[PDB]
């Protein structure tokens, strides 16, 4: 029918989760530096 | 001497069942220690209770050795050998060399038992990584070797099928499932060489007495050569089912054949040359080479990222076909009554926080935050113990009937759904618990319930680990109950044991041909993968083999 | 339909792959950044430094625990640590702050981990090899060392100590 709004929402969540994890630990890496 | 006509024109069916049964028994036995380990990380010592139940168990670590081995190694390899031999055979409708296929099962069975003896007798409490100088009983190493080599027969078996099919269909593109199977087994062959060399050159002569030293650095380098790809060797058999059967169970179609093929092609390429991401905390390995390996590991995440889109779209598509609504309607349209659908879907959810955890660990310097903490077990239970096992569990709902002819009652179906939800939920809670404490520096592979006051700051996550331990204990029991209910009933319909495997339709396009055709150049791609391994490992291995420093063995249990 | 969904999916797939690679390259760019900074000291030394394990604590820099610390610069101190079957020598390790501590760690028996709680010090210690790491702590007080590699029945009890002086 059209754009995978449902799929692009899913990979948006995935994208957001990766960042929270990566940036969150990237932070903690420097704080213990 | 044959009681069921089924097993005489599809005798692979029988050989497949044996691989599956042996694999789920090992899963059960290994899984028993799980709950106790979970309570251990909830600061609760339930082991004197376990010791009273199982009187051969000597320590936490003997338990943990059995847990890793029987769940991560045995269950997973036997599931792979089942899936990645049977599914291609049925897609092609070709019989696999049955002489060799039974030989591979016996190898697995004799290898398991041989290695099981010293493990059960506390002569090989060295965990599933068996790092030197920790020195086990020879029969563990011999047992493991034979067990692993069984796969080399499997590789041959599939290659053979593939050659034969290429013969009957000249110039045709390798069908999907078979293609995955081929690049899977080829990948596994290239991967296995790191563990074989370790065994042949060091561990086997060492345990037998031939030599008295083994260099730990080169021992764990070769290990991790195989050490990482083996996780994909656990994963891809689930991926094959997720790509080619799940869409059907959902009520839709695989939206792309070439994407699937590209996903699997990349894995064959990047699965092996990435072991150093396990050795970031090792000395004697050049930091540049670690950054190199950290980049390739970021790349090996790509296949999974692709997979995430391809599968999501295929489940949105399926949902719409079921009468999908808006942005989230297709979700509710799916067959949530079907365990063969639910189980892998849930595994995929938890795979999201699992993958991100992986990418973090893969960021060279950021590993030092989490390395060897409770975070790592947190990471992989979302991966192996969730996605893989769940996919495995749910897949019994179509695979068990198809091999045996035994139908599944509505009751067993709903029993499954409970077991699946609980297993998932329980793995989720545990995940939170282990990640949390891992950030709070709680080590892994530790009997921390024996040192109560050692980690007071982990107060609240230790609750989660208790909870999960209870939750997953119940889920396990119900699994055993439900599994044995299905394996011990004499209800048999021989017609659904002759029913085809619910393979999904493949949406194909115009652009496909040219891309699919270049991907079918397997002989080329196999050499490419081979060269990458030489380039990534060669320079380091040669520097480590010129400066060997073997150290004597220790038994510390 | 179906064929219309094919092209759109394959189109958004190509945009997803372009975005994903970009994001990874950003990660590659922030990891390279850390490598150029001071925090990169925790990366163990690349060059091999072999030692006999069977002869570590009876001859050479690890033999005498009162010798473990050594001033090697103006603001550089080399500590010769020994991670063994359920313990760390010296205990406790005493070092000043604002100083660059060059740990050189090895084992007489099996593989151990050297994880200084609250720092980026996380290194595997391998028998017949020296794990060389550099770290400057900024915070003064009680640093606990944990063995995060299974090394036997007393592994959960293998705790060490860094005494870093204000
Ligand atoms: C079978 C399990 C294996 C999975 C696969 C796995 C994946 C990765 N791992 Fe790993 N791993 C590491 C890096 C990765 C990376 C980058 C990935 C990647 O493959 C991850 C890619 C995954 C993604 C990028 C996520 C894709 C998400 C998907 C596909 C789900 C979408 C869901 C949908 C669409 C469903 C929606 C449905 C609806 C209904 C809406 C690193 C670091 O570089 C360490 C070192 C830790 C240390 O220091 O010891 C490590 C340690 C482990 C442990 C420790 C071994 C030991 O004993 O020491 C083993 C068991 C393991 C297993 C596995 N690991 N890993
Ligand atoms: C029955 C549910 C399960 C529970 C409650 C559970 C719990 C645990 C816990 C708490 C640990 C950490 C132990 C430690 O590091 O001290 C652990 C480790 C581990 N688990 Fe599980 N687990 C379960 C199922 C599985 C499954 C299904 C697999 C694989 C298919 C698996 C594979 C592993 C592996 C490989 C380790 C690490 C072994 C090692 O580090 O030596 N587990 N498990
Ligand atoms: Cu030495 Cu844990
Ligand atoms: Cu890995
Ligand atoms: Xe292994
Ligand atoms: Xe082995
Ligand atoms: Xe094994
Ligand atoms: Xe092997
Ligand atoms: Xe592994």
């Amino acid at each position: 029918e059209e754009k995978p709004k449902g799929a692009l929402a899913v990979i948006l969540v995935l994208t957001l989760t990766i960042l929270v994890f990566w940036l969150g630990v990237y932070a903690v890496f420097f704080a213990r530096g | 001497s044959e009681i069921s006509r089924v097993y005489e024109a599809y005798p692979e069916k029988k050989a497949t069942l044996y691989f599956l049964v042996l694999g789920f028994l090992a899963l059960i036995v290994g899984s028993l220690f799980g709950p106790f380990q979970a309570l251990n990380y909830g600061n609760v010592d339930a082991y004197p209770l376990l010791k009273r139940l199982l009187p051969f168990v000597q320590s936490y670590y003997q338990g943990l050795t059995l847990h890793g081995v029987l769940n991560a190694i045995v269950f997973t390899q036997l599931f792979a050998q089942a899936i990645m031999v049977y599914l291609p055979a049925r897609e092609l409708n070709m019989r696999p060399n049955m002489g060799l296929m039974w030989l591979s099962w016996w190898m697995a069975f004799i290898g398991l038992v041989v290695a099981a003896l010293p493990l059960l007798a506390n002569e090989a409490t060295v965990l599933y990584t068996f790092y030197p100088p920790l020195k086990g009983h020879w029969a563990f190493y011999l047992g493991a070797s034979v067990f692993v080599l069984s796969t080399w027969v499997s590789i041959y078996i599939v290659l053979d099928l593939w050659r034969r099919w290429k013969a009957a269909n000249p110039g045709k593109v390798t069908p999907l499932v078979t293609y995955m199977a081929v690049v899977f087994w080829l990948m596994w062959f290239l991967a296995s060489l790191g563990l074989v060399l370790e065994a042949v050159l060091f561990l086997l002569p060492w345990s037998f007495g031939l030599v008295e030293g083994v260099d730990p650095l080169v021992a764990r380098t070769l290990f991790w050569w195989t050490g990482h790809p083996i996780v994909y060797f656990w994963l891809l058999p689930a991926y094959a089912i997720i790509y080619t059967i799940l869409p059907k169970q959902a009520g839709g179609k695989l939206v792309s054949d070439p994407m699937a093929r590209l996903a699997f092609l990349l894995f064959l390429l990047l699965s092996t040359p990435v072991g150093f991401h396990h050795q970031f905390a090792d000395p004697g390995i050049d930091p540049t080479w670690k950054m190199i390996h950290s980049v390739l590991t970021l790349f090996v995440a790509v296949p999974s990222l692709m997979t995430a889109f391809t599968v999501a779209a295929s489940l949105e598509f399926a949902g719409r076909l079921r009468g999908g609504r808006g942005l989230f309607g297709w979700i509710r349209a799916l067959p949530w009554d079907n365990p063969a659908f639910v189980a892998p879907v849930l595994g995929l959810l938890g795979f999201i926080p699992g993958g991100a955890g992986g990418i973090v660990n893969a960021s060279f310097t950021l590993d030092y935050v989490v390395h060897n903490t409770a975070w790592v077990p947190g990471h992989f239970h979302l991966q192996v113990a969730s996605l893989v096992t769940l996919t495995a569990m749910g897949s019994l709902y179509w695979l068990l009937p198809n091999l045996t002819g035994k139908p599944i009652s509505d009751a067993q179906r709903r029993l499954g759904l409970a077991v699946v939800w609980l297993w998932f939920l329980g793995m989720m809670i545990m995940a939170v618990g282990l990640h949390w404490a891992g950030l709070l520096n709680v080590p892994r592979r530790a009997y921390i319930a024996q040192v109560p006051d050692a980690y007071p700051h982990a107060a609240v996550p230790m609750v989660f680990n208790v909870l999960a331990g209870i939750v997953l204990l119940v889920a396990l029991l119900l699994f055993i109950y439900g599994l044995f209910s299905v394996l011990l009933s004499r209800e048999r319909k021989p017609e659904l044991a002759e029913a085809p495997l619910p393979f999904a339709e493949v949406i194909s396009g115009p652009e496909d041909r040219r891309l699919v055709l270049a991907m079918d150049r397997i002989g080329f791609w196999f050499a490419v993968a081979a060269i990458l391994v030489v380039l990534a490992y060669g320079p380091t291995l040669v520097q480590l083999f010129g400066h060997l420093n073997p150290v004597p063995g220790w038994r510390l249990w | 339909d179906e064929h219309k969904a094919h092209k759109a999916i394959l189109a958004y797939e190509k945009g997803w792959l372009a975005f994903s690679l970009a994001m990874l390259f950003v990660f590659i760019a922030l990891i390279a950044y850390t490598l150029a900074t001071h925090t990169a000291g925790v990366i163990p030394a690349g060059k091999l430094e072999r030692v006999d394990p069977t002869t570590v604590r009876q001859e050479g820099p690890w033999a005498d625990p009162a010798q473990a610390v050594v001033q090697t610069g103006p603001n550089q101190y080399t500590v010769y640590v020994l991670a063994f079957a359920f313990g760390y020598q010296p205990n406790p390790i005493e070092v000043p702050q604002g100083a660059e501590i060059v740990f050189k760690i090895t084992s007489p028996d099996v593989i151990h981990g050297f994880h200084v709680e609250g720092t980026n010090i996380n290194v595997e210690v391998l028998p017949g090899e020296v794990s060389t790491v550099r770290y400057t702590f900024k915070r003064p007080g009680e640093y606990r060392i944990i063995c995060n590699q299974y090394c036997g029945l007393g592994h959960q009890n293998m705790f060490g100590t860094i005494v870093v002086k204000e």
